[PDB]
């Protein structure tokens, strides 16, 4: 606790969080960005919104929250509140009527090597084109297409952790089956700038409904 | 009061809320968890999701917040507003509205040695899978899983509060004269338990 | 501007307390945090811990139980108590100013450094054996065995034993030191003019002259 | 060293973000306005309340921001949180929930020459007084009405973006390979005036 | 036949799989066809692609054909 | 913590020439490598931290430069004042120190002046019967010293020291000891000192007997 | 291009928003108060609760804010976040369930006289006493009760901008119709005070319902 004040203290008495957290302007941040699927709230035909209950784990190397663990006893990790430090600004592109960024700013954990772990709450509204066609027999494929608001990726490079989402804490819908998952990154090209990629994760879920309920009440 | 603004000037000279009160590198913060239920305010099936309110009861000790007493004019205890302690960030975990912290950081109250004790109000609304199949005849079987959402089981350590008696009173408690009783429900066994991991987190349920 | 005077006794004996005190110029305790280092005899340096700008200390994790760091701001003094010394300590200390950027830190200033040697051994004078061979110049020499501690001053004649001379690093044995010296003079002068080596013991003031003989 | 850290402590250390950018009070600062329509979320007659999720371009120079790459290693763009900058304060006048402002604080950029650019996402809920005559055949006027809650007419300005090709963009800007029509509504027309 | 793909990042010269001897170049706008300009998508194909109602298709047979807007042959 | 050898161990070099000086760890170091230069009697220096920044004050000779598990320091041309012993350190997780290179100066070779001397009566007659070898003014370092004694090889009892190089001749001076009872010493007569250098392909001996 | 920072800081340097901006505290305080009504928004006759969308236009002089345009190169006004000033706490005395003061602090005008303006906008969710005899053909008469919850008259006096609400940009509403409105300043008397009055000003609204939905729906 001593030790932690004391490092705590030296870290941030300087520390901006306003510029990339880079030692060269020309280097690129590389974030890796996992998304864990806790809970499929709902889904909206009318509207098109898909409510899902979400971890969004991020990863990247700070520069300057390095330390010798050797000066304070030992200290390997800490956690940290997040509004202290700079962040990616990842935004839900695809964002229905929820909110476009993470909102829960909870705490990071900081390893002496620089590393950060962040893993807000969220809870996506996404908007997806819903196929009634076969209802209640149908199936949809909904997405979530998440990247950075404001940097591209000549200087932030997002990266799938991997490329499905993370399943392992999912809840079972209670109308819906996740047939399947998976998360791809893709790298558009615009007419003004031959050299600077722009960046997106684009996860998607193709997911089954469980007809009986509408079997036993309407049909 | 000069003698408590003195202490309390004392205690918080370079104290950080931010960090967790371990002395030694490898210590573990021991929090004690238990959970008075003041309303069942409802359940729901549709969205399977069932409200409460409750009052947490968490203890812990922070060895940076003891104090002689009877050097500070015989002061043995002292109610501090929680923003300004470190609190472990006990949080329901299988809430379904996304809130999931405590609804008012009401004062702790810390012990002349060190024991903090907490119990802040929350409004909560967890999830909770519903045995359809005997609607309306059905008994339900919810779970609230409180855990700290940072800290690993390496580093803040949970376990059910005892009862008054000190006996393991794993329970909810809910006290006859003061539970707002619910027209639809009764409650029947109210147990409590701690969950050990399979890096890794403790939980109670 | 910065200096760091290391000073403390130079020799010690086992398992009782050694006490070193780094007196600063040139800076002030306040902003800038001390470091100690340690080189033992024969080894690379080590880090042993290290005095907090803010008045905190931390320890190398093996010396924690046996270390002690201390500070007076109001005389720039840094004070380093140790315990349980055994043979193992015997080394060069050096008092350090360490650099800070964020939360990393350097040495950046070191003190001169005080040699602290553990033993227990008590002062003991020399003998003084010549040395000639078993039958334009030639090496002869003295043999200046049994002293302790160090150091131990020889000369040739006390006035005349000129740059063709050597005084080979003395060595420990049984915990006294012994070392050698040699001169070279003329094969017809070392058997018939009075070729001395003069030596002196500051330990206990003492003196002996040894010529050469065969 | 961080050559943006250099640049955002030689432009924001003497910088006021509570005073427009112009040299003398009578000058007018120019906006440059764009509205892009991700979704059409709802109507609601019942309610009269129109919900869409838009993006605000906005682009103005500010003279107080200006920087040329050569002094500073060849950066060309700069983030800045938005709340370090002078905004115009652009809010959408007729909404119908008390909510007057963006979802989202995105970064301000900092292009060199002095220009920024933001790009905040927003929800709305405008107000959509509804025609119900001929339903459920019929169809809406409704409207966004966006003003700068501080400032006059004579102290912020508004202008249409320029497309690439040179031509005002006088419309609600839709991008055809990604807008997803709505289950209820399409949109015909978009003008802005 | 060598091509410009984006298939790469960043674009890149490529010889194009055996039977393909078209490079091609695709543009069409989207949401940020205001200040980025038009998509631009570059590489190898058998035979012109088909051409969606906005989407805008050039197709070549010599090498370096199909430059990127802001680059030369 | 990492671990840091230094090569070469020693380096002979002469006024005016470029030197480089290796420093490799067992992690990665991240470019957290300083380097500093200590001479006998004097307080250690800082020269370069962070591999590449010089310390205020530092002449422009030093420049440091690597990458990775691999580092090094150059001089560009060595001024008489700069032969010392050089540290690399790391300081990113714990500090571990490197054995230090002496860069010390390049010298013609020369041949060792040996000699030998037996334990003189005086010793004799107090029961120490340490005997010695000598060997003045030889360079390189490089040197080996056996002592036999009936012709037989001895290892108890043996010891030895060398100087550094001389100031004005650069050559380096050694002693050797063969510690003894009397008798011990008196159980044998043949005595000799065998020295093996780069300056001849044979070893000199030195001997003595009675 | 740096005069108004200058100005803003010669101003709040000492600035309190505690006290009353009157030169002697023996001085009242003198508002003048201007409901614009926007839109009508919903009126409920179940619970008896009228919505509205207002500005509630304030208009007083702070005798501390004053300067000398020629200082100042000209500048006759700046804009102030109006959370640094003092600022009169007109509450709607009948308040059903919204909020009870204005939430959005916009910014006010503040001129070199002194003289600030201050238009927040505000939702009102007003009480009324509908009257359900004559249904549907009915017509409310709908009131606002505004004035300042801790100030009394004779420290603060607020006087209505004018005898009537500004309904120029007033969006026409789908079921009533406004016949009439009018803003009267009341002064009350109490037994504990024969000095101090307290002071009030009731805007009311005539509304009449139009009643041809529910002729077709019920009639
Ligand atoms: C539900 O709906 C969702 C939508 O929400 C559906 O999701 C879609 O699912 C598709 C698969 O089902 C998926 O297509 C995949 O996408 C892969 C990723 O594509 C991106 O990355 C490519 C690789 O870049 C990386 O690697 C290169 C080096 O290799 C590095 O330099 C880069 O930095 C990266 O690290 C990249 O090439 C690609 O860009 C090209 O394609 C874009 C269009 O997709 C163009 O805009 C862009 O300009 C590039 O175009 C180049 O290439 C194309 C040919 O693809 C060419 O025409 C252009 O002229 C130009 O040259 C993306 O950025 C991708 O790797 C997959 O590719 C497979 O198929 C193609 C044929 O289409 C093959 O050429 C390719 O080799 C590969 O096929 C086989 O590959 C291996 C060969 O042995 C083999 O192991 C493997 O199994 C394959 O058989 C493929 O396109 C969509 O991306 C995805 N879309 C979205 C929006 O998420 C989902 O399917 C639905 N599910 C349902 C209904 O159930
Ligand atoms: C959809 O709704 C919009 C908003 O309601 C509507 O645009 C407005 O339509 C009204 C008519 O309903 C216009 O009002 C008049 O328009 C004529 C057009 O020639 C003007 O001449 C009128 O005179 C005023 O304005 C002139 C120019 O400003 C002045 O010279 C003159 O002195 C008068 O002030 C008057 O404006 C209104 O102008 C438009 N407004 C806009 C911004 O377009 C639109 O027509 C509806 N569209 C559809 C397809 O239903
Ligand atoms: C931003 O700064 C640059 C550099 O000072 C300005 O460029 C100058 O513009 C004036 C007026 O057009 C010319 O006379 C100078 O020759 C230009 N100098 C250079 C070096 O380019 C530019 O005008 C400034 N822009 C703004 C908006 O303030
Ligand atoms: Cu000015």
């Amino acid at each position: 606790s001593e030790h932690e004040t004391r490092l705590v203290a030296k870290l941030f008495k300087d520390y901006s969080s306003v510029v990339r957290p880079v030692e060269d302007h020309r280097q690129v941040v590389e974030v890796t960005v996992g998304l864990q699927l806790i809970q499929l709230i709902n889904v909206d035909e009318v509207n098109q919104i898909v409510t899902t209950n979400v971890r969004l784990k991020q990863q990247w190397v700070d520069y300057n929250l390095k330390w010798n663990p050797d000066d304070y006893g030992g200290v390997k990790k800490i956690h940290i509140p997040s509004e202290k430090i700079w962040r990616p600004d990842l935004v839900l592109y695809n964002n229905a009527d929820g909110d476009f960024a993470i909102v829960k700013f909870t705490k990071v954990l900081l390893q002496y090597t620089g590393h950060i772990t962040w893993t807000p709450p969220a809870i996506f509204k996404s908007y997806c084109e819903i196929i009634v066609t076969h209802f209640p027999f149908d199936e949809q494929n909904c997405s979530m297409k998440l990247g950075t608001w404001t940097y591209d990726g000549s200087v932030v490079a997002i990266n799938p952790e991997s490329d499905q989402p993370d399943l392992s804490n999912f809840m079972e819908s209670g109308e819906w089956v996740i047939k399947e998952s998976r998360g791809w990154k893709h790298s558009v090209t615009y007419s003004c700038c031959p050299d600077t990629p722009y960046l997106d994760i684009t996860y998607h879920f193709v997911m089954q409904r469980l007809p009986l309920y509408f079997i036993v009440n309407v049909i | 009061s000069e003698a408590e603004g003195r202490l309390r000037e004392k205690l918080f000279s370079g104290y950080d809320s931010s960090v967790r009160p371990a002395r030694e590198v490898g210590d573990r913060v021991r929090v004690s968890v238990g959970l008075i239920l003041a309303q069942l305010i409802s359940l729901n099936e549709k969205d399977e999701e069932m409200s409460t309110k409750v009052y947490l009861d968490l203890e812990w000790t922070d060895y940076r917040l003891s104090w002689d007493p009877a050097e500070h004019d015989g002061i043995d205890s002292l109610r501090i507003t929680a923003e300004s302690v470190w609190l472990p960030d006990v949080v329901l975990l299988n809430n379904n509205d996304g809130n999931f912290d405590v609804a008012l950081d009401i004062s702790v109250v810390v012990s002349s040695d060190g024991s903090v004790r907490w119990q802040p109000p929350g409004i909560y609304r967890s999830s909770c899978s519903i045995q359809v199949t005997y609607f309306p005849f059905d008994w339900q079987n919810c779970t609230m899983v409180f855990s700290s959402y940072s800290y690993d089981s390496s580093e803040v350590s949970l376990q059910t509060g005892l009862g008054p008696d000190g006996q393991g009173h794993q329970e909810i408690h809910i006290h006859e004269g003061t539970f707002i009783e619910n027209g639809q429900w009764e409650i029947i066994h109210k147990p409590s338990r701690l969950i050990q991991p399979p890096g890794q987190r403790q939980e109670v349920i | 501007e910065v200096q760091l005077q290391e000073s403390g006794p130079g020799l010690v004996q086992p398992s009782e307390t050694l006490s070193l005190t780094c007196t600063v110029s040139g800076f002030s305790l306040t902003s800038y945090s001390v470091s100690w280092l340690r080189q033992p005899s024969g080894k690379g340096p080590e880090w042993m811990g290290r005095m907090w700008d803010d008045g905190g200390t931390v320890y190398n994790s093996g010396l924690k139980s046996r270390l002690s760091i201390s500070r007076d701001t109001s005389k720039n003094q840094v004070f380093l108590k140790m315990n349980s010394l055994q043979t193992d300590d015997t080394g060069t200390y050096y008092c350090t100013r360490d650099e800070r950027i964020r939360a990393i830190n350097w040495f950046a200033y070191w003190g001169q450094g005080t040699l602290v040697t553990v033993s227990s051994a008590e002062t003991t004078a020399p003998s003084v054996y010549p040395l000639a061979p078993g039958t334009s110049m030639v090496t002869l020499g003295c043999l200046v065995k049994g002293y302790f501690p160090e150091p131990v001053t020889v000369t040739w004649n006390s006035g005349a034993l000129s740059s063709g001379v050597h005084t080979f690093p003395a060595v420990l044995q049984s915990g006294l030191y012994t070392l050698t010296s040699s001169v070279t003079v003329p094969s017809s002068t070392w058997p018939s003019q009075t070729v001395t080596c003069n030596v002196a013991h500051p330990g206990q003031q003492h003196q002996r002259w040894t010529r050469k003989l065969c | 060293k961080n050559e943006e850290l250099r640049l955002y402590h030689h432009l924001f250390n003497n910088y006021d973000p509570g005073s427009r950018p112009v040299r003398e009070p009578e000058d007018t600062v120019t906006i440059s306005l764009k509205v892009t329509l991700t979704n059409l979320i709802s109507l609601n007659e019942k309610e009269e309340t129109l919900t869409t999720s838009v993006w605000i371009g906005i682009d103005w120079q500010d003279y107080r921001l200006n920087y040329s790459k050569d002094d500073f290693g060849g950066i060309e763009t700069l983030r800045v949180p938005s709340e370090l900058v002078w905004l115009p304060e652009i809010v959408l006048e007729n909404n119908i929930d008390g909510q007057f402002g963006v979802a989202y604080d995105a970064n301000v950029l900092v292009y060199e020459g002095g220009s920024v650019t933001w790009l905040p996402p927003a929800i709305y809920r405008s107000v959509c007084a509804v025609e119900v005559t001929y339903f459920p055949f019929d169809w809406q006027n409704c409207s966004l009405i966006f003003r700068s809650q501080t400032y006059n007419a004579e102290e912020v300005e508004f202008t249409f973006a320029v497309d690439n090709d040179g031509k005002t963009i006088n419309k609600i800007d839709i991008d055809t390979e990604a807008y997803t029509e709505n289950g209820e509504w399409a949109i015909d027309f978009c003008p802005g005036v | 036949i060598v091509c410009h793909t984006t298939a790469t990042s960043p674009i890149s010269a490529v010889t194009c799989p055996p039977g393909e001897n078209l490079c091609y170049r695709k543009m069409w706008c989207d949401a940020f066809c205001s200040s980025r300009g038009k998509v631009v998508e570059l590489g190898c194909a058998a035979t012109c692609p088909s051409k969606k109602p906005y989407e805008e298709v050039t197709c070549c047979s010599t090498d370096k054909c199909n430059p990127h807007p802001k680059q030369r042959p | 913590d990492i671990v840091i050898t230094q090569s070469p161990s020693l380096l002979s070099a002469s006024v005016g020439d470029r030197v480089t000086l290796t420093c490799k760890g067992s992690q990665n170091i991240d470019n957290y490598l300083a380097w500093y230069q200590q001479k006998l009697g004097e307080a250690p220096k800082l020269l370069i931290y962070k591999t590449n920044s010089l310390q205020t004050g530092i002449p422009s000779r030093f420049s440091g430069s690597g990458s990775g598990t691999d580092y090094t320091l150059t001089i560009s041309s060595l001024h008489s004042e700069d032969l010392a012993t050089y540290y690399c350190y790391q300081y990113i997780n714990g500090y571990t120190f490197g054995t230090g290179t002496k860069l010390e100066l390049k010298r013609a070779d020369a041949a060792p002046t040996v000699s030998i001397f037996p334990p003189s009566t005086e010793q004799l007659a107090t029961g120490g019967a340490s005997v010695v070898c000598l060997m003045n003014n030889f360079y390189p370092r490089d040197i080996s010293v056996k002592w036999k004694i009936d012709g037989t090889e001895r290892r108890d009892g043996v010891l030895d020291s060398v100087t550094d190089q001389d100031s004005k001749d650069s050559t380096y001076s050694m002693s050797s000891t063969l510690s003894l009872t009397k008798a011990d010493y008196e159980s044998h007569n043949l005595y000799t000192c065998e020295v093996v250098h780069k300056t001849s392909s044979s070893p000199v001996v030195k001997s003595f007997n009675r």
